[PDB]
């Protein structure tokens, strides 16, 4: 019986205790943020090519 | 607009209200010496009175060139806001 002086606790349950989340990445803010600001320079800039502005205030011609 | 209009060098404004553009009148009886300048330009012309009271005989009619409509632009704009 010397496993049973053994740490009872395995190798496996130290790592899924230890090791329990999936960290988040430091660039996983930067293109993330980044793909949902492009959409605020395409709507709201006035040199994108899909701007917002002469669908929400129709230029007087 | 209506089709007689009767506004035109008298009581108008002599000067302007900015400096972005400087507006300056100089009324006689009969014409007047506008002297106008805005950023580097400058223009001086004279209008006669009664070249101002031809101006609005053929009328502008502005109106708005909208991507859907201009009722849909405005609930559209109303989303943005």
């Amino acid at each position: 019986d010397r496993v049973l002086s053994l740490p009872a606790v395995s190798k496996n349950q130290v790592l899924e205790n230890v090791f329990h989340t999936a960290p988040k990445a430091p660039v996983e803010h930067l293109e993330k943020m980044v793909s949902a600001n492009s959409k605020v320079y395409d709507a709201l800039n006035l040199q994108s090519k899909r701007v917002l502005i002469w669908q929400v205030k129709p230029a007087l011609f | 607009l209506t089709t007689f209009t009767f506004s035109g060098l008298q009581d108008a404004p002599v000067a302007a209200l900015s400096g972005s553009i400087k507006l300056n009148v100089a009324a006689k009886a009969g014409k007047a010496e506008v002297t106008v300048a805005a950023g580097a330009a400058k223009a001086a012309t004279q209008v006669s009175a009664a070249a101002l009271r031809k101006l609005s005989g053929s009328k502008i009619s502005l109106a708005e060139v909208a991507r859907i409509s201009v009722l849909h632009s405005s609930i559209q704009n109303y989303l943005l806001s």
